[PDB]
């Protein structure tokens, strides 16, 4: 009863939360790289007028 | 616009969030909705296996369940019949089941059926007298040990998971 | 059991030890006379090595009673148990495929919810900067 | 051919080299492990002396296709379970008759 | 260690080299016959790649004591038949629950995906109006 009703569900809910937080952290890293690229692209586009 | 920037949640007033929720509702109304989103079809296309006999039986049961659910909703809305119990009642009504109650002896019972029952009882007696006493305690001990170790392992996994979540939240706070 | 040469139920079943296969006595004896070899493995075989399968007296009474409906019942307990086992394997695999699809859908649902909320925040910032 | 113990068509046929008789593998192995003897001749027999009969590919396909073709009409799990119960009752009646006699 | 399909203790445990995971031999062999793939990774897998694990005698005792009707003092053939029927009922109920859940989740996911796409559209539209 303790395994099936508590410990497993808690493990799975933790795993789902970790998966979601990891995807979020991957997005944040991509957004930081994308800010640096968007700054470079703005510069290059202004230099191409 | 793939690089959705991480906007700091605290700086935006809630009025702009409610207005954006309304605007997103409006555009979601303008979007034509397919019954399954195109992206999901790729996932669901992995489900298609072989047409095993079981798959036909389970499809049949689920389809008949959907028909009975519809008809009941059309007849009596007050029944808080959990879907499980309704499915089970339908399966019990339609499909032939092992009837152990035919083994209860009665004065009117045929000698054949009494003899069947007597043989079943005699085998049960032999097992209970000679076999189970020697093993049942050992079986329970072995199962309890295995389960206890499993519980310990799953608790350690839970701890390691919470640690991973915390470590990741630390990393996210260093960015 | 069928004779591996004739494909018919043998009237005098014999076992070749080399191939561990059942034959009709007359067919195996004739093939061994003609070739000296087992017809399946081509290993050398002699008439003295052939094991003649004795039908038990019970098997004789049963092979009269095989017209009885209780042997036409194709539902021997081992066969029923194995059919049940195969249906259990099939159900277990269907359930596993279902669970796997459900889990993948759940991970997708979470990912999409995060995309939606980040999008909505970006939109609310742009709307703020547009009304100012 | 039928197993000399069960009177049914075997699923893993084996030959005793002593009695020169066909049995179901599981039944013969159990009887030998209990008694150390062949169940018919009562001659001493080991499990390694048992000759496992290799079914030809036509025999394998026939065993699968007889099972398949005749179960096909009642292949639903509920029908399987009902048939199993009825077969158990038949066996228990036979055992009871034997014991009574 | 439980079979990664049934969630039960495997009676014959086998390792997939692709997923490095333990399965019931019958279940994994059947899945490979049906799909040619590993059930976890979907990488291609042949039957000859599966590494059958050799059970120690203690593992045998574990397999026969775990999830065995012989644990209970009501052990009898009628009770076995009833327990079997009950397990079949539970499995059918589980399959029904899985299907009902998957349908509901598919609908919820589709909804949230259309909401995400709408939000992305609104964000782009706002950025366009701000840039005009």
């Amino acid at each position: 009863s303790t395994l099936c009703h508590h410990s497993l569900p808690a493990l799975i809910e933790g795993q789902r939360k970790y998966y979601a937080d990891y995807y979020a952290y991957r997005q944040e890293i991509r957004s930081l790289e994308g800010r640096r690229k968007r700054l470079q692209a703005m510069l290059n586009s202004s230099s191409s007028i | 616009m793939d690089g959705l920037s991480f906007v700091d949640k605290g700086k935006i007033p809630d009025g702009y969030k409610n207005e954006i929720d309304q605007l997103v509702k409006k555009e979601f109304a303008n979007i034509k909705r397919e019954p399954v989103h195109p992206e999901i079809r790729g996932i669901l296309a992995k489900r298609k296996g072989a047409d095993n006999s079981v798959s036909t039986l389970t499809n049949a049961l689920y389809t008949e369940y959907l028909k009975q659910r519809n008809n009941k909703k059309r007849r009596t809305p007050d029944f808080n019949d959990d879907d499980d119990t309704l499915f089970l009642e339908e399966y019990r009504r339609k499909y032939p089941r092992i009837d152990t109650s035919r083994y209860i002896p009665n004065e009117s019972s045929e000698v054949s059926l009494l003899g069947i029952v007597d043989s079943y009882l005699k085998h049960q007696e032999i097992v209970l007298d000679t076999l189970l006493p020697q093993t049942v305690s050992n079986q329970w001990r072995i199962n309890n040990d295995y389960i206890r170790q499993t519980c310990t392992i799953v608790e350690e996994m839970n701890i390691q998971q919470r640690k991973q979540i915390n470590d990741l939240e630390i990393y996210r706070k260093r960015l | 059991m069928l004779c591996a040469i004739s494909g018919k139920v043998p009237r005098r079943p014999v076992l070749s030890p080399k191939s561990r296969t059942i034959f009709e006595k007359s067919l195996l004896e004739q093939y061994v006379k003609d070739t000296g070899n087992d017809p399946i493995t081509n290993e050398p075989l002699s008439i003295e090595e052939i094991v003649e399968i004795v039908p038990s007296a019970q098997q004789a009474s049963l092979t009269e009673s095989t017209n009885s409906a209780t042997l036409k019942a194709n539902y021997s307990i081992p066969n029923l148990l194995t059919s049940l086992q195969n249906e259990w394997d099939a159900i277990m695999l269907e359930n596993f495929k279902l669970r796997s699809t459900l889990d993948s859908l759940t991970k997708k649902l979470s990912t999409v919810m995060y995309e939606r909320d980040a999008a909505k925040l970006v939109a609310a910032q742009l709307l703020m900067e547009k009304n100012e």
